[PDB]
Order: structure tokens, then C-alpha cells, then sequence
């Protein structure tokens, strides 16, 4: 009977195309995208006068 | 409880020569179910916490120079050090691991001649 | 990469209690079966106690039976060794050791802690 | 092992680099190249099989490419 | 190395059992099956390519099988 | 920079078709074969008479 061994290196290759995120505190998930619309109707130039 | 006896209690060897230590058990350390002798060997460097060298007898722990080699079977085991360096001074401790009250052998020592 | 650090060693008069803490890092502490070890100066290493992976399989040596208590706290990653009825013979430097990662024995020592010394005298 | 089945074509990708982009881009092609360099005779076998199973020329080329790419890939 | 280009097929074999004939015998077939079952969409394009390349049925079928075995492992 | 883990079990099936060995002191191999010529000229059986 034999135990196979550590799979850390195998998984580090199995994750070849997956993105990485910082995990120091909570999860600071980088590598995203967001769409949004800017109302941009209450702004003032503040320099015209 | 297993009485552990180490043949030398002090070894003075000049560098470049082999030093061998014999540790004889009091009862059989071979676990019958799997047929593996459960012996262990630790080196305590001067003023340091001991490390591990030979888990079981044939096998060898990682991060260990290839010179160290365990031998023997059936209550009489033996180490060998093909070339002795200045860093091999210490307190080699044979211990059995078969039975739960783990008993080390009396500490041997190896000083450069 | 494993790092074992000790704490709690101090001078104490006989009979009084003391608790020894072994903080561990660099590995999943909860899936292991920690040991305790000691060595008086000028003497060989002496076994003390073991706590298994399951917290309910503690064991102790003959010379220290019915006098010491070993307990793990998984969340805080520390090993607690509560020692009572200490005597001047029991004083020694205490080592906290890890289990064998590669091997067959349920009990063995891969890595030894830095080591703390407890001094017992009148 | 798990070293196979890379997280390559899932499609949930973003602007930033993945785990090993530069290192994992050419791993498969390097493996096929080194296998073909190590074992040359299978090229002769593939040429023979493609010639005797391919009617047209493009079919010959495609089936030869597929064989030479599958054998090291298959194992 | 990475679990690619294993030691199988090199030779130097004998009656004593090899390292992992118990598990690695069907590993590639299981990988291909699970990849095909996790990405069933590619079968349609494989059939498309097989039907547009080949003037007979034998080369049609062999090209279909070759694509279905190249894509998951070459993944 | 990252260390990419340990490949100890990652190469543990990259090496899958080979035969195992013992490597306990003297390395007994317990595999392979060997041919021999068994010239049985001086082997007379016991208790003929
Ligand atoms: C898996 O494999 C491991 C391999 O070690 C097995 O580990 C066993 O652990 C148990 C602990 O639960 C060990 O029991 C110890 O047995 C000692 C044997 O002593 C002699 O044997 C008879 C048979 O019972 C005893 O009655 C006599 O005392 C003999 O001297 C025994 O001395 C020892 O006592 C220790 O603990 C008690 C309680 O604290 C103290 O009072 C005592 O002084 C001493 O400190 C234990 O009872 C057993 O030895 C281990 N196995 C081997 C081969 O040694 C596991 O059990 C296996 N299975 C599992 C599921 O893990």
C-alpha cells in the first residue's frame, strides 16, 4: 500500500488558465469588469464665472 | 517500555573516515501486520533542537546529506557515515516508535579526533 | 518552512502549576497529532505526552502519569500543556514536536520546536 | 493526476494575466515537439497511414497532422 | 515533470506489474469522456468538419474520432 | 514571484509506466530477465541402483 504524494504542484499546473486574487484580508477580487452609465447632469464646470 | 542500548557512548574519528553506531533494542521492533521495522534516529547539533535523519531504517529523511545510511534488522540496527564533516558532531539518539511509550536510547556523541 | 515556537517557560517553586503553550505555523494544525518532549541538561531526550488528531485520544508516560494535562486548541493554533505537581527532578528544556508527514507510524517526529526551558527549584 | 484538465477554455476571462500565461501558452506544443524528437519512427508510420487512407491531398495533410498531434497528446 | 508525456510505451517491461497499471490504464479515456460530457458543444463542430472533409465514410469517421481525441487532450 | 509549489506528487504519475525498485541499501531490482545455458552433463540422479 502506497500513498501517492503531494498534489500541490499538480494543482498549480491544473490551475493554468485561472485568474489569481489576493487573499490577505477577506478577498480583494481583482480582474473584473463592470458596466455603468453616468448621469452626469448635475455637474458644474465651477470655472465659468 | 523498550530498553535501548547504543554500542558506543563516544566516538573520536578523524575527518574523511567512517563512523558507525550500533543501537540494539530489547524486544522486537518489527510491526507484524505490515512487516516494517519502526526505528528512528535524531541528531542534536551543539546548542540546537534535534532534527530527524533516518525514519524507519532503510529510508532517509529529506534535507539530509546522502552520507548517512541506516542498516540492520530485528533488534540490532546500525548507522554509517561514509565521510565525517565538522558539522556531524552532535548527540545521535536512536529511538523506537513501535510501542506508545516512546523510549530514546542513552545519548551517544561524536567528536572530531 | 514549518515554524514551532514555545512559550510559558519560567522559574517556579515546587507544587505550583504552570501552562506551556506551543504556537505553530506553516501548516494546517488541526489535522495533526502533536507531541511534547523534554530533556534535562546532561541527559537524554525524554518523552512526555501525545494528543492525537482526534482530541479524545491523549496519552502520557509512566513517570508523568496522572500529573500533566495536554490539550490542543485548533482555532488558536496553539498546544497547551498544563503541568501540575512539578518537582525539581521534572525541570528540563521542553520541546514541541510535529508528526511525520511521510511515513506509516501514526506517531513520529518530523520537526522540533525551538525549545523552552522551565526551571524548578526552592 | 490532476495535472491534466487545465482551466484553459472555460471562457470566464478578464484583462489581467491568468495563473501561468507565458509559461502555459506553449507547454502542450513543446511536449508534442519533444515527443516527436524522441520517437522518430512514428512519423514514418503516420506518413504511411495518411498516404494509404487519404484520398485527396488536403485529407492526407489533415489526417497526418491529427495523428502526429494526438499520439503524444493521447499519451 | 508535469504529468504529461508519461513513461508508458518506452519498453523495458517485464512480467512484474508496473507502477500504476491499476489506475493509469484508463486515465486518458476517462479524461476524454469527462471533457466530452462537460463540453458537449464541440461535437457539432467536429461533425461539421468531418462532413466537410472526406469524400467517403471511412475517412469521415476517422477524422471525427481524431478530432474528438485531439481536442480534449491537447486542451 | 511565486514558487509554484512542490512537484513531488505531480511527477508521481508522470512516472507511471515504469517498474518499481527497492533501493534499500543494496538496490534489489526484482524485475527483468536473464538467459542461461543449462548444460546438464554431470548431474546424475540419486538412488539409481
Ligand atoms: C495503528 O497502529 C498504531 C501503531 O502504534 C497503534 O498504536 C497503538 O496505540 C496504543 C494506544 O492506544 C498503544 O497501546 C499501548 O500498549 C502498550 C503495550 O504494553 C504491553 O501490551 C499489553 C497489551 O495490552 C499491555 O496490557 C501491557 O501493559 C504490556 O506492557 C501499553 O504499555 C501502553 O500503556 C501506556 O498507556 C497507558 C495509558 O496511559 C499507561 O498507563 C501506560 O503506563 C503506558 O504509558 C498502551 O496501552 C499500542 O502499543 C500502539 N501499538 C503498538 C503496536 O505499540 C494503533 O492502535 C493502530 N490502530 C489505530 C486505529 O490507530
Amino acid at each position: 500500500v502506497v500513498v501517492l504524494g503531494s498534489q500541490e504542484g499538480a494543482m498549480h499546473t491544473a490551475l493554468t488558465g485561472a485568474t489569481e486574487i489576493q487573499n490577505s484580508g477577506g478577498t480583494s477580487i481583482f480582474a473584473g469588469h463592470l458596466k455603468c452609465r453616468l448621469k452626469m447632469d448635475k455637474l458644474e464646470l465651477k470655472g465659468m464665472s | 517500555h523498550i530498553v535501548m542500548t547504543q554500542s558506543p557512548l563516544s566516538l573520536s574519528v578523524t575527518p574523511g573516515q567512517p563512523a558507525s553506531i550500533s543501537c540494539k533494542s530489547s524486544q522486537i521492533s518489527s510491526w507484524g501486520s505490515d512487516g516494517k521495522t519502526y526505528l528512528y534516529w535524531y541528531l542534536q547539533k551543539p546548542g540546537q533542537s534535534p532534527q530527524l535523519l533516518i525514519y524507519e531504517v532503510s529510508s532517509r529523511f529529506s534535507g539530509v546529506s546522502d552520507r548517512f545510511s541506516g542498516s540492520g534488522s530485528g533488534t540490532d540496527f546500525t548507522l554509517k557515515i561514509s565521510r565525517v564533516q565538522a558539522e556531524d558532531v552532535g548527540l545521535y539518539y536512536c529511538m523506537q516508535g513501535l510501542h506508545l511509550p516512546l523510549t530514546f536510547g542513552q545519548g551517544t556523541r561524536l567528536e572530531i579526533k | 518552512q514549518v515554524e514551532l515556537v514555545e512559550s510559558g517557560g519560567d522559574v517556579v517553586q515546587p507544587g505550583k502549576s504552570l501552562r506551556l503553550s506551543c504556537a505553530a505555523s506553516g501548516f494546517t494544525f488541526t489535522n495533526y497529532a502533536m507531541h511534547w518532549l523534554r530533556q534535562a541538561p546532561g541527559k537524554g531526550l525524554e518523552w512526555v505526552a501525545v494528543i492525537s488528531s482526534d482530541v479524545n485520544d491523549k496519552y502520557y508516560a509512566d513517570s508523568v502519569k496522572g500529573r500533566f494535562t495536554i490539550s490542543r486548541d485548533n482555532s488558536k493554533n496553539t498546544l497547551y500543556l498544563q503541568m501540575n505537581s512539578l518537582t525539581p527532578e521534572d525541570t528540563a528544556v521542553y520541546y514541541c514536536a510535529r508528526e511525520q508527514a511521510v511515513g506509516t507510524n501514526p506517531w513520529a517526529f518530523d520537526y522540533w520546536g525551538q525549545g523552552t526551558l522551565v526551571t524548578v527549584s526552592s | 493526476s490532476v495535472a491534466l484538465a487545465p482551466h484553459v477554455g472555460m471562457g470566464l476571462d478578464t484583462r489581467t494575466q491568468t495563473w501561468m500565461s507565458a509559461e502555459g501558452a506553449w507547454r502542450q506544443v513543446e511536449k508534442v515537439e519533444t515527443w516527436a524528437l524522441r520517437h522518430p519512427g512514428f512519423t514514418i508510420l503516420a506518413l504511411f497511414l495518411a498516404h494509404y487512407i487519404g484520398t485527396s491531398l488536403t485529407q492526407k495533410v489533415v489526417i497526418f497532422i491529427l495523428l502526429m498531434l494526438v499520439t503524444p497528446s493521447m499519451t
